[PDB]
């Protein structure tokens, strides 16, 4: 009762469902390892970072990237499949941003990269619409409570992406210096910039 | 569909498996784990088989015990696995049968889907809407928390995208909809058993009625 079906080694049911298609004509010559190096080199969280910082340390730029993000993120080229339509969101003094994808995984991969696994975790998934301040809590980032926690649940085409607030500390710094403190848990919201001691 | 994957407010669950920066390894995990997303692609883009949506779908109608107990990349192999003999262009015989051993696939579809709403209402921001209490058994992209619900417009998409209710089905009626992200405060959504403020559900405009 209630017990697993048999199933073949994953890795075997995987690659089987590749030869199945493959041996058909149906999967061009380096399609599949053309797709990998895509989601391995240029889908990447370092690109949204890049954004952060330009809209940091450029006015216009951040009002550009605030109301129209699909705009702005093409002046650096950096749409791409499951990242067409694009919304910025920005956090305030009172409010603090958070996005989730309920009911699969739905992210921003061109300029966030694929998700993490905790992401598409049932925890996740379930717990953060309903108690994200607790969530975050438990992940090490503490939202007092006169802050508006609001979480974005990605049930459609648009794709998100969090613009943290910059943080005291990094008045002058780079583009390139802005960038290293914004990381892909940043982006996604569960994570505030940090400056080193 | 009222499945198990609609996750949002469920209660029981432990902590999210994750602290802020921590290390998360690679890309892909497994050697084989860039498949399904890639064979996702060709079936979309190469083949035309299948519509993303119809992936969504699939997946959701694994069965409810199977997919709970199923990591999320080898859901994706399932879930295509299940629409390529769906759609006909490979049969479960021979995926087996190169698998060397069984290979269970998502249940069938027992909705046919629905097209895209005939009425419908162009909001505006700052609008209050209600979700439409509507019962899907098929695909649908509102998660349960919201039915009924009644919250503010924040934006109107600029571009419109075919009704999920419909292309998750590969019917030829998904005709186009804007979508609208609609705000909702925590308390509208969960009571008094929250620690949120507000939440934001991109909906589309089918979904949706006057307040
Ligand atoms: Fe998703
Ligand atoms: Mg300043
Ligand atoms: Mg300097
Ligand atoms: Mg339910």
């Amino acid at each position: 009762e209630n017990a697993a079906p048999a199933q073949a080694p994953v890795s075997d049911r995987a690659w089987a469902l590749f030869r199945a298609l493959d041996g058909k004509g149906l999967v061009p010559d380096g399609y599949v390892e053309g797709w990998k190096k895509t989601f391995e080199e240029d889908f990447s969280p370092r690109r949204g970072a890049e954004l952060v910082a330009r809209a940091w340390t450029d006015p216009e730029f951040r009002q550009l990237l605030l109301t129209d993000g699909t705009a702005a993120v093409a002046q650096y080229g950096y749409l791409g499949p499951q990242g067409e339509y694009i919304v910025a969101v920005e956090d305030t003094p009172t409010l603090k941003n958070v996005i989730v994808c309920s009911l699969c995984s739905c992210t921003a991969w061109p300029i966030l990269g694929l998700p993490p696994t905790w992401y598409k975790s049932f925890e996740y998934r379930a717990r953060v619409v309903r108690e994200p301040r607790k969530v975050l809590s438990e992940m090490g980032t503490e939202i007092a409570s006169d802050i508006e926690i609001r979480v974005y649940d990605t049930t459609a085409e648009t794709r998100y992406m969090v613009l943290p607030q910059r943080p005291a500390g990094t008045e002058g710094w780079s583009q390139e210096q802005l960038q290293e403190i914004v990381t892909k848990d940043c982006l996604i919201g569960v994570a505030i910039p940090q400056v080193p001691t | 569909m009222d499945g198990v994957h609609d996750l949002a407010g469920v209660q029981g669950f432990g902590k999210v498996p994750h602290t802020v920066n921590a290390d998360i390894g690679p890309t892909f995990h497994a050697e084989w784990e860039h498949l399904p997303y890639s064979l996702m692609f060709a079936g979309v883009a190469e083949l035309g088989a299948f519509s993303v949506d119809e992936v969504r779908y699939v997946v959701e109608r694994m069965e409810p015990r199977h997919y709970m107990m199923t990591p999320y990349y080898e859901r994706y192999v399932i879930g295509v696995a299940t629409l390529m003999v769906e759609k006909g262009i490979l049969t479960q015989d021979e995926l087996e049968s190169l698998a060397g051993g069984p290979f269970p696939l998502s249940r069938p579809s027992e909705s046919e889907g629905r097209p895209a709403p005939v009425e419908t209402t162009t909001f505006e921001v700052g609008q209050r809407v209600r979700v439409r209490d509507e019962y899907v058994p098929g695909h649908i992209r509102m998660p349960a928390y919201c039915r009924g619900r009644v919250g503010t417009i924040s934006h109107r998409t600029t571009e419109k995208w075919p009704f999920p209710d419909a292309i998750g089905h590969g019917r030829n009626d998904a005709g186009e909809e804007p979508t609208y992200h609609v705000k909702f405060a925590a308390e509208e959504l969960f009571g008094s058993d929250t620690d949120g403020g507000s939440v934001v559900v991109d909906l589309f405009e089918g979904y949706l009625e006057p307040a």
